[PDB]
């Protein structure tokens, strides 16, 4: 068997970043109540913390 | 002519920051980076002066 | 955004909706 023992999970490569993550056309932006906004546009935002990261 | 002189020794830039909560100051950051939420200003005089 | 507003009683002390922008110029 040439392949791995366990299938790899956790992070996509460059070619799958191209297929997914097509640029988001966000119509009527930020119209909702807070918490229903795209916070995952923000480069500081942990999804499983629901908070923006800091320097420590 | 009257001998008044001025001499600028040093200079510093100061900036007071509102200590906003980091998950609130990131929601305001994200809202203010749209093309629809551009901070638009106007000169109070609003005149071209000749 | 009622968690950012001060609580006069148990109601959030919000501003007005239309008081967001400025409009003053030199006589206009």
């Amino acid at each position: 068997q040439t392949s791995s023992s366990e299938p790899r999970s956790g992070g996509i490569g460059t070619l799958q970043f191209i297929e997914e993550f097509v640029p988001s056309v966000y119509f009527n932006p930020f119209s909702g109540p807070p918490g229903h906004y795209p916070d995952q546009f923000i480069p500081n935002f942990d999804a499983v913390k629901d908070s923006a990261d800091g320097y420590d | 002519v009257d001998g008044a002189s001025i001499k600028f020794d040093s200079i510093c830039l100061y900036a007071t920051f509102f200590p906003m909560a980091h998950n609130t100051a990131s929601t305001l950051e994200a809202m203010l980076r749209n093309d629809t939420n551009d901070q638009s200003f106007n000169d109070y005089l609003s005149a071209a002066n000749m | 955004f009622a968690s950012l507003a001060p609580r006069h009683g148990s109601r959030p002390f919000m501003g007005n909706w239309q008081d967001i922008g400025t409009s003053n110029m030199s006589g206009g």
